């Protein structure tokens, strides 16, 4: 029963590459490629492992509090700040996902729907042009 | 009023300074002959220069309590030092004060020389009164005590944070001069105090009341941010002082903090209970009540005293609000009342376009989600035959 | 047009005021953050160096105490 | 047609202020949270520190 | 408004101040200060520890004498404070920084940082009502009367040329090199310490000075002086000691023509001339070679003057006019010259007010700084 060995493996892992995993907030929007029938492509927000690690520090500092890495703290600071935005991109990427396979899973729909359909495109165009709008966000 | 003291001189000493005036002549040691070589009168000079380190030690020692007390007392306590130290300074130069001191040179009573000399914190209360007099100098807190008008109030504020902004050439303790921010705000709280005794703001309609609280709380504005301005620069005098001391607390109750948020509560007191008893203007016999309840507190609001208006008037405003309570209580059992007798959906929106602004305080508000449920069926059915006749056209 | 001009400056001044007025502050608050620190810098020496003085007084007590 | 063309420089101008104020808004409060790691981390000093100050003291006293 | 301008001069090596309007500067004193060395023991001692004027010079013994300006550049802002608010004391000019607006000298080619915090300092700690910063060549040029000419001064810490045309300062003909008077003496300094004779205390680099002061002269001939064995004249310390110089007298200010004894690719005064009138326009080297005026106590050296003249002849091109002018204020040219700028009816409108600087900032310095 040592923990020291996961703790020093945590700031390890944090400090080996998630140095750079960090501040990934400018890349707002990420094309893709999923290798499946077809090859498709999907849209995705830089923020997947992130969150988790500004949860474990919250958890080792007030559960035990060690001498944490003040860079990686401060750099999970600038990751809580900009977060929330992050949540509710993600969960409207991920809507859309679901109402495209809806609506493509039919067919005369696309021809009423076609309009909104574009409309949703459209913000969806204006909203992966720009990568970091640190000021209209 | 700092005493003043009048160091005697031996008697004799003055006879031969006279007898030296009579002439054109300067006096001198030579002039008493074989006198100096008295140890009795020798004996004589040393007791008296003795009791001159004692009478000149009472007023430099002396100092004041920076923490209490008004800032105008410390104001006045630097500038009579001054005229003190300075009147005493002259006293000591004088040329009898001067021989008294040669003769005990030359008689080598060295005693009373040296303890005349060093032991007397005159001249290093020379130096402290200088360094501190240009903060000292015209210090202009009298415009604060001068003027009724909030804005005369708030331009005296402006005017003696600049006068305070001083403190970069004077050395004068930090500790001392944030003391004296607080007996400022004493000054502050007791004329915003005196003011507002006299304007009746308990008494006075809403509109005039508004306007006054508006200017009163531009002072604590005013007072607010060019207290930070002035943190700030002590802050730089600071970085420099740090090398001295690191005593400073830093923490500051300015006196007019509860009338601050006892103002803001008696504010929300005739902002809510005007719009309340405003709203009545829409009207069952319980106007007069609310109004009795607004009065309970503008009697018994002891026109607002900042101890005993924290500890009673608590009770006072709580009183008002359970009055407010069975308020509620009888104006919603009476509405819905009037409102479930209503036989009429068109009459029931009489009474709902006769209580708009009633169908704001949630506390009435909850009580009416059937009723409403029952309108937006009749609202519905109504906006569906539109769809429904300007479905068919024009036209036909 | 020109009234629509001077309207786009007016708000063009409100953000260069307010963006002096920002910088100041976060200066100011910046400014009570280093004295804080630095008075903790201080303590932080005056513990470690009471510390050290007196493992030395115990140690000089060791010295003293076994002779 | 100069001043539409000049009304749009002005809100160019417009744009880019507010980008550097948030921006500054922003990393003025990165600024603040690295003070506030300064502040933790200072504490838990002196808390250790005193702690340690104190038992090695009394004890090697006793 | 406020009462009167006061025409603060500073210099590296000795301020000189007192009031626009005045004749001669009423209060000069060295631009050092003296700090006790030693340890106080005996009760009644000099009380006080920073000395600054003639108190620190009457007991110069226990001081360790520093400067706080060097080459014109303020190194130590504390002890010009300390200076300046020394100049408004009860030994000096007796009055309050807040009623009167201030004349400012000081040197081209200085970094903004030093009109930058000099500004802070008056407007905030002195809170002086008005700030002026100018040159000191201008003033010069207004001290002597005329309007046209070069100016060359050499003061402690800096010398320069200055081309003024009709009172625009030419700022494309402003030679300037770092080496003056103090250096000079630095200079000095070691060559006493090669004759044998060793000055290396600061409160004794004073006495260095005073002998740069009344025991050097400039040579006509610069080698074949330094051929010949002097007659060595002797000199009398404060300690009552005997100093014979030598040689070490002669080559010592020589330093300002040939910046090559002490190692740096610099040039001598002449060059500094030749090249502030020869960046120029054409058509007014003629009228800058019948005008040169001296300013700065560096120009005090015995055979001075003659030797420009016979530099600057080797130098510029023949038969032309050679004219150097050397007044009898070259100490309190710089002062005069303020005395005269700032006591005219359109200082008021040359100054920068307090209210301008709290507005604008530096920024209204640099626009304003001419
Ligand atoms: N008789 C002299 N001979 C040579 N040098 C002198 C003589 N008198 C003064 N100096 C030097 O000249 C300097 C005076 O120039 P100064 O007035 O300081 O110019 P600024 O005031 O512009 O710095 C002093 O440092 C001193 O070393």
């Amino acid at each position: 029963l040592n923990t020291q060995e996961i703790f020093d493996d945590w700031a390890r892992k944090v400090q080996q590459r998630n140095l750079g995993v960090s501040g990934r907030i400018f890349t707002i929007e990420s094309t893709r490629v999923r290798g499946r029938t077809g090859n498709v492509l999907k849209l995705k927000v830089n923020f997947l492992p992130e969150i988790i690690t500004l949860s474990k520090e919250v958890r080792n500092l007030k559960w035990l509090g060690f001498r944490v890495p003040l860079a990686i703290v401060n750099k999970a600071h600038q990751a809580n700040q900009l977060y929330p935005f992050a949540i509710s991109l993600i969960e409207s990427v991920r809507t859309y996902e679901r109402t495209c396979e809806k609506v493509e899973e039919r067919n005369t729909i696309s021809l009423l729907v076609a309009g909104l359909k574009k409309e949703v495109q459209a913000l969806i165009a204006e909203g992966i042009a720009l990568v970091w709008e640190s000021y209209k966000l | 009023e700092i005493p003043e003291i009048s160091l005697p001189i031996h008697p004799m000493i003055t006879n031969v300074a006279k007898q030296c005036y009579e002439r054109g002549e300067k006096p001198k040691v030579t002039d008493f002959g074989d006198k100096v070589e008295d140890p009795t009168f020798l004996n004589q000079l040393q007791s008296g220069v003795n009791r001159w380190i004692r009478e000149i030690q009472k007023v430099t020692k002396l100092d004041r309590d920076p923490a209490s007390g008004t800032a105008l007392q410390e104001i006045s306590f630097w500038l009579n030092l001054e005229r003190a130290l300075y009147r005493i300074q002259e006293k000591r130069e004088s040329p009898e004060v001067l021989l008294t001191l040669d003769i005990l040179k030359h008689g080598k009573r060295f005693h009373a020389t040296v303890s005349f000399d060093t032991d007397t914190g005159l001249k290093q209360a020379l130096e402290t009164v200088n360094d501190y007099n240009p903060l000292m100098k015209d210090f202009p807190l009298n415009d604060l005590l001068s003027a009724t008008e909030l804005d005369k109030i708030r331009q005296a504020l402006v005017a003696i944070f600049t006068h305070l902004r001083k403190i970069r050439n004077t050395k004068y303790p930090i500790q001392r001069a944030l003391r004296l921010v607080e007996a400022i705000s004493r000054d502050l709280s007791s004329q915003l105090l005196k003011v507002l005794g006299t304007r009746k703001l308990m008494h006075v309609a809403y509109e005039e009341f508004e306007k006054v609280m508006v200017a009163c709380f531009e002072v604590f504005q005013t007072w607010d941010d060019e207290y930070e301005k002035l943190q700030v620069l002590l802050r730089d005098i600071v970085k420099r002082k740090r090398e001295e001391n690191l005593k400073m607390v830093w923490r500051i109750n300015p006196a007019h903090r509860k009338l601050q948020a006892r103002l803001d509560q008696m504010r929300k007191f005739r902002r809510q209970h005007e719009q309340l008893r405003a709203v009545i203007v829409r009207v069952a016999n319980a106007i007069e009540e609310v109004n009795l309840a607004y009065e309970n507190v503008k009697e018994v609001d002891g026109l607002d005293v900042s101890k005993e208006g924290t500890e009673a008037w608590e009770a006072a405003m709580k009183r008002y609000d359970e009055r407010i309570d069975r308020v509620e209580t009888r104006i919603t059992a009476r509405l819905r009342d009037q409102l479930g007798t209503a036989k009429n959906a068109n009459e029931m929106f009489r009474i709902f376009s006769r209580f708009n602004a009633l169908f704001v305080r949630p506390h009435i508000r909850g009580a009416i989600r059937e009723y409403q449920t029952q309108l937006i069926q009749r609202v519905k059915d109504d906006i569906e035959s539109l769809h429904d006749k300007f479905k068919v056209q024009y036209p036909q | 047009y020109e009234q629509m001009h001077k309207e786009l400056t007016d708000k063009l001044e409100h953000l260069e005021q307010e963006k002096h007025e920002l910088r100041r502050r976060f200066e100011n608050r910046e400014g009570e953050w280093e004295g804080r620190v630095s008075e903790l810098e201080t303590d932080v020496k005056q513990l470690q160096d009471e510390l050290e003085r007196q493992q030395l007084h115990l140690r000089e007590a060791d010295r003293e105490k076994t002779r | 047609r100069q001043y539409e063309q000049m009304h749009k420089e002005l809100t160019d101008k417009l744009e880019h202020l507010e980008q550097e104020k948030h921006e500054l808004r922003r990393r003025f409060e990165n600024r603040e949270g690295e003070w506030e790691g300064r502040v933790s981390e200072l504490e838990t000093d002196v808390k250790q520190l005193q702690d340690e100050l104190e038992r090695q003291q009394l004890h090697l006293r006793e | 408004i406020a009462n009167q301008p006061v025409v603060i001069d500073n210099g590296s090596g000795v301020i000189k101040a007192g009031f626009a309007g005045d004749q001669i500067p009423k209060y000069c004193f060295p631009n050092y200060v003296g700090r006790p060395k030693h340890v106080r023991v005996m009760a009644g001692a000099l009380e006080g520890d920073i000395f600054i004027g003639p108190k620190a010079e009457e007991h110069r013994g226990l001081l360790s004498i520093r400067y706080p300006m060097e080459h014109g550049i303020v190194k130590d802002w504390n002890d010009m404070e300390r200076i300046w608010q020394y100049v408004y004391s009860k030994d000096q000019l007796q009055t309050f920084s807040e009623e009167h607006p201030v004349l400012l000298t000081e040197a081209p080619l200085n970094p903004r940082k030093n009109r930058e915090r000099a500004a802070e300092v008056f407007f905030e700690t002195f809170n002086v009502p008005a700030l002026f910063i100018s040159m000191q060549a201008v003033l010069s040029l207004y001290a002597t009367g005329r309007t046209t000419g070069v100016v060359l001064d050499s003061g402690d810490g800096v010398t320069h040329a200055v081309p003024i045309y009709e009172g625009f300062a030419m700022p494309h003909s402003i030679m300037r090199i770092d080496i003056a008077g103090r250096d000079v003496s630095r200079f000095l300094r070691l060559y006493l310490r090669k004759e044998g004779y060793d000055f290396h205390s600061s409160s004794e680099f004073e006495i260095v000075k005073a002998i740069k002061e009344r025991a050097c002269y400039l040579s006509i001939n610069p080698q074949k002086d330094e051929t010949l064995e002097t007659e060595k004249a002797q000199y009398y310390l404060p300690d009552g000691s005997t100093i014979e110089i030598g040689p070490s007298r002669f080559r010592a200010p020589e330093l300002l023509f040939r910046p090559d004894l002490i190692g740096e690719e610099s040039e001598g005064i002449h060059e500094v001339l030749v090249f502030a009138i020869q960046k120029s326009d054409m058509d007014l080297r003629r009228t800058l070679f019948s005008n040169i005026v001296l300013s700065g106590g560096s120009t005090l050296f015995k055979g001075f003057g003659d030797r420009l003249l016979s530099e600057v002849k080797k130098l510029a091109p023949k038969d032309v006019k050679i004219r150097i002018s050397a007044p009898q204020e070259r100490l309190y040219s710089t002062w005069i010259g303020g005395s005269i700028l700032a006591s005219l009816d359109t200082f008021k409108k040359m100054w920068v007010s307090k209210k301008e600087y709290e507005e604008d900032g530096a920024r209204s310095i640099h626009r304003k700084t001419f």
